[PDB]
């Protein structure tokens, strides 16, 4: 028979998965809720059609490889992957995951969080992140819409399409031309260094998220790159000379010195109704200079989370994660083969 | 004694 359909789009996951309801669209996939008739559970299914473009294929391969390699309570898993039996026939890929109730972006449109919830949410984020960082992997796109929640306050990080292995040496010129939904959560060094990605970029994003939980508005909004930077300066204040002593590329430090001086705004002024323990560590998380910026282990070990910190119940990766090749290098026809092989273990016959 | 509860949230 014919395939199931949602908003005029083929969603070909039957007969195993039925009763599809649209949830949302990211920039890259259409997501539905569904019913798994085999396991008798509700699931989420993400439809991805990435084969016409190299960057999409890159994102898809990374997300799959990473989520399949990670197993951790605070990171969304992949339960199943549906795709055609031959490579020529494969035009879409469906990723099946546990169905969560909402994301933190949606939640915050509708309500204000009690300090307890914020605290617990923050703990879970950092717990997931510690795990991710232990494998020397950086998420690089943490933001409220990537934090899935349910009504019991369980939280899971999703969306690893931009993840990569931590390397102090890679060039930034991709990953800026490439589209993301927001940018309000990007560390300043991403914008003004010319080389590399470090674990500190994820921490900055966590800081931006904490701020957002406290006030229900993004702390560093902005429309384009220079505008964005201005918002950060207008709060943290113009950078110290020691701050301009770093990986900051010149033509950025000159741009910085070019700027009219700005005064720091005290945290308690921006967030009057915020637990003081939270504003400390918010400060430690949103520091302009990556080197002094608090690390994930330390952050878990800050007073604000004291009630949750439990090094015994905070798992780490067995080993670092590795990509054999630079995915930026590969053309889309190659990535397609890699995605086909990577998904083969969910195929009926599969060898090993 | 692991999981902290914590009143339920209401989701639209
Ligand atoms: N497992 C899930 N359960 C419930 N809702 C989900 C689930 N996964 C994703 N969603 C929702 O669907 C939206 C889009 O998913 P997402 O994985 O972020 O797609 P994307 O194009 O890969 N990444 P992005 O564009 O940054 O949102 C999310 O922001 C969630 O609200």
């Amino acid at each position: 028979a014919g395939p199931e359909m949602v908003r005029g789009q083929v969603f070909d996951v039957g007969p195993r998965y039925t009763n599809l309801s649209y949830i949302g669209e990211g920039a890259y996939g259409m997501v539905c809720s569904a019913y798994d008739n085999v396991n008798k559970v509700r699931v989420a299914i993400k439809k991805i059609s990435p084969f016409e473009h190299q960057t999409y294929c890159q994102r898809t391969l990374r997300e799959i490889k990473i989520l399949l390699a990670f197993r951790h309570e605070n990171i969304i898993g992949i339960n199943d992957i549906i795709r055609a039996p031959t490579i020529e026939q494969m035009k879409d890929v469906y990723i099946v995951q546990d169905l969560m109730e909402t994301d933190l972006y949606k939640l915050l449109k509708t309500q204000h969080l009690s300090n307890d919830h914020i605290c617990y949410f923050l703990y879970q984020i950092l717990r997931g992140l510690k795990y991710i960082h232990s494998a020397n992997v950086l998420h690089r796109d943490l933001k409220p819409s990537n934090l899935l929640l349910n009504t019991t306050s369980d939280l899971k990080i999703c969306d690893f399409g931009l993840a990569r292995v931590a390397d102090p040496d890679h060039d930034h010129t991709g990953f800026l031309t490439e589209y993301v939904a927001t940018r309000w959560y990007r560390a300043p060094e991403i914008m003004l260094n010319s080389k590399g990605y470090t674990k500190s970029i994820d921490i900055w994003s966590v800081g931006c998220i904490l701020a957002e939980m406290l006030s229900n508005r993004p702390i560093f909004p902005g429309k384009h790159y220079l505008d964005q930077l201005n918002h950060i300066l207008g709060i943290l204040g113009s950078p110290s000379q020691e701050d301009l002593n770093c990986g900051i590329n010149l033509k950025a430090r000159n741009y910085l010195l070019s700027l009219p001086h700005k005064n720091k705004v005290p945290w308690n002024r921006l967030f009057p109704n915020a637990d003081s323990k939270a504003l400390d560590l918010l400060d430690k998380m949103l520091t302009f200079n990556p080197h002094k910026r608090i690390e994930v282990e330390q952050a878990l070990a800050h007073p604000y989370l004291a009630q949750y910190y439990d090094p015994s119940d905070e798992p780490i990766a067995e080993a670092p994660f590795k990509f054999d090749m630079e995915l930026d290098d590969l053309p889309k026809e190659k990535l397609k083969e890699l995605i086909f092989e990577e998904t083969a273990r969910f195929q009926p016959g599969y060898r090993s | 004694r692991r999981k902290p509860v914590l009143p339920a949230l209401t989701i639209n």
